């Protein structure tokens, strides 16, 4: 609740190609603001992420190489057309807020795009065009276009893929080619990535999440004047640190607890732990979980 | 600490070939796209062609469009152009430099190499 | 196709302040970037964005866009400072996509 900005892992949320925010979005911390990630904790925007808080965010799982980034790794709104990406984005309806230059996502094929305008335009309330930007100052980051949350994962889902009852199109994919008269509607679909697969998307989201006493579940900090500190440096049971900690029941169960001479506390972070998705049935570890509004076509029988 | 450092051949006939290659060492060079600049002898700075951190979506300049070929490759941290079909207009110093984005400002070029 | 100008010459006494106008139409709604080079050398990025330095460019060197025109100022010249400098811009036109200006050399008096 009060451990938002203390981010698992690196806590990057820059895009590669924007650099001049790494002194506040390189990493997140309590304080300072970032518009790559301030933007996901709206309450009521981006529930699923806000449910997973403490499960790492798109730029952020690319930063701790989970999510590989794509070829061109931003698509261009004003080139001959800049195809690689629209054919993506055009099928998903998104609503970009002014001052952006960028917008990520995941595309089909399991990486990280994003569109992106030549310097000083921006993108339009449909994050479709490009226009020159009607203020005086952008945006320094990407605008991420999907609810979204990834983890660390080597399960193996090559043998995966999409299947939705009664669907003849969701997004790009196309499951199969329908004769009967068609119901089209944007819809928000669930959808997640895993190690050797595309994006799979689904008809319900069942998820469940095993909680352990692993780094990336605990929360550290220090001397409102919070600031993050790295977990690596307490020493567990047994062993060697640079540091001093005191932590909850949780923490001292596995790392030395001193109370006097402790340089930060830590807590365990909630709703943190290996998080599996139900696909057809089976069980498995994705990378990303997320929801995305496409176009879905639907069968009439 | 990034240096951008260049080889290649540069003294041919016309109608002939050549290869400049331009090695990376301090950064990832995996994540940064890669433009070739040319520079006359005297005259100012020709942009020619850039290619992208994975490989795919090469772009060139109508000038050398369809002779030079521009390929990298990111195991052995390199960035290669070939140059075919050459000629005395072609006859200058040319540069690697590193962008970081399609959009972006060309941070540290190579040391240049005669042509 | 987008064509930058810039002035040859440019004269300045050191102590004194040098100026070097980048001219494109419309170049206001560009990021204008700013390398110096000296002989025997590579170009050396001393500005970006518009009006920003990367680590190393002193706080001599000032960087400015409005409408038709982009100036660099360099305050405190230095005879150092004796050198080609180039603007540059983005431009998804005309197949260059990278647009150079012409070049201006900046030669220091009193020396």
């Amino acid at each position: 609740d009060p451990h938002l900005r203390n981010r698992p892992g690196k806590g990057h949320n820059y895009i590669d190609g924007m650099t001049q925010e790494d002194a506040t979005c390189k990493p997140v911390t309590y304080a300072g603001a970032c518009s790559s990630f301030d933007v996901l904790l709206e309450k009521g925007k981006f529930p699923l992420f806000q449910s997973y808080a403490h499960h790492r965010t798109l730029l952020e799982a690319v930063h701790d190489t989970i999510i590989a980034k794509a070829d061109p790794p931003s698509c261009d709104l004003q080139s001959a057309h800049g195809n690689p990406c629209m054919k993506e984005k055009l099928v998903m309806k998104t609503h970009c807020p002014n001052d952006y230059q960028s917008a990520h996502y995941l595309n089909n094929d399991g990486k990280m795009a994003s569109v992106k305008c030549p310097p000083k335009y921006e993108l339009t309330e449909d994050c479709n065009f490009c226009r020159q930007m009607t203020g005086a100052s952008l945006k320094k980051g990407s605008y991420p276009l999907q609810d979204l949350f990834c983890q660390s994962s080597e399960d193996d889902g090559s043998k995966l893929k999409t299947k939705m009852k009664g669907v003849c199109e969701v997004g790009v994919q196309a499951l199969k080619k329908c004769d009967g008269q068609l119901s089209t509607a944007h819809e928000v679909v669930p959808f997640a990535v895993f190690k050797n697969s595309k994006k799979v998307y689904l008809d319900k989201l069942d998820l469940k999440t095993e909680e352990n006493l692993l780094p990336d579940s605990f929360v550290c900090f220090e001397h409102r004047e919070l600031k993050s500190f790295d977990i690596s440096q307490c020493p567990k049971i047994g062993g060697h640190g640079s540091k001093k900690c005191t932590g909850d029941a949780a923490f001292c169960s596995a790392y030395e607890c001193t109370a006097q001479y402790a340089n930060a506390y830590c807590s365990h972070a909630n709703g943190s732990g290996i998080v599996q998705i139900q696909v057809s049935g089976v069980w498995k570890k994705p990378l990303c979980v997320g929801y995305e509004r496409v176009v879905v076509k639907r069968e009439l029988s | 600490q990034v240096q951008l450092v260049q080889s290649g051949g540069g003294l041919v006939k016309p109608g002939g070939s050549l290869r400049l290659s331009c090695a990376a060492s301090g950064f990832t060079f995996s994540d940064y796209y890669m433009s070739w600049i040319r520079q006359a002898p005297g005259k100012g700075l020709e942009w020619v062609s850039y290619i992208s951190p994975g490989g795919s979506t090469i772009y060139y300049a109508d000038s050398v469009k369809g002779r030079f070929t521009i390929s990298r490759d990111n195991a052995k941290n390199s960035l290669y152009l070939q140059m075919n079909s050459l000629r005395a207009e072609d006859t200058a110093v040319y540069y690697c430099a590193s962008s970081a984005d399609v959009y972006n400002w060309f941070d540290p070029w190579g040391q240049g190499t005669l042509v | 196709s987008y064509e930058l100008t810039q002035p040859p010459s440019v004269s300045v006494a050191p102590g004194k302040t040098a100026r070097i106008t980048c001219g494109g139409n419309n170049i206001g709604s560009k990021s204008v970037h700013w390398y110096q080079q000296k002989p025997g050398q590579a170009p050396v990025l001393v500005v970006y964005d518009d009006s920003d330095r990367p680590s190393g460019i002193p706080e001599r060197f000032s960087g400015s866009n409005s409408g038709n025109t982009a100036t660099l100022t360099i305050s405190r010249v230095e005879a150092g400072d004796e050198a080609d400098y180039y603007c540059q811009v983005w431009d998804s036109s005309s197949d260059h996509l990278y647009v150079f200006g012409t070049g201006t050399k900046v030669t220091v008096l009193g020396q």
